[PDB]
């Protein structure tokens, strides 16, 4: 599949036995999700953004279904204004950019 | 509208 | 050419004269980037990210080669970690995301 740009590349997640909308953001290094929720320990860590730096949960090997294809990765849990994949996902998928 | 790095 | 997401998809740009690199950002809607001056008129405006939110200049208009690819958009310049070309340039280079 081949997404273009006009719209957000907002794709359906399945990630803890729950679904979940999410935007692919090559701008983003790392995954992070709000109101999902996710088993076992985590180490707290802060991310970066514009505008500002959040407090998360690290969760390491989550495996999670992005678009039907499962893939398995590091999903950060924390305050985002919306669910973002970021590429240690997207290169799992094989997702790439083309102009 | 933009979204991250460690 | 197509751009792999094992590292950051960054890109060098022309605009108003100057060179600058910048993150090729899916998950942006808008172009911002950090230390430019642009000629003319702005409105100021606040764009918001992960960590809050950020005051900025909106111009429209501003030509800007996008690895030799030229385009006319409106770029945003104020307060940012890195300089982003959103949804905004990619649609007119012809950017797609593919998996």
């Amino acid at each position: 599949p081949q997404i273009t740009l006009w719209k957000r590349p907002i794709v359906t997640i399945k990630i803890g036995g729950q679904l979940k909308e999410a935007l692919l953001n090559t701008g983003a290094d790392d995954t992070v999700l709000e109101e999902v929720n996710l088993p076992g320990r985590w180490k707290p860590k802060l991310i970066g953004g514009i505008g500002g730096f959040v407090k998360v949960r690290q969760y390491d090997q989550v495996p999670i279904e992005i678009c039907g294809h499962k893939v398995i990765g590091t999903v950060l849990v924390g305050p985002t204004p919306t669910n973002v994949i970021g590429r240690n996902l997207m290169t799992q998928i094989g997702c790439t950019l083309n102009f | 509208r933009v979204x991250e790095a460690l």
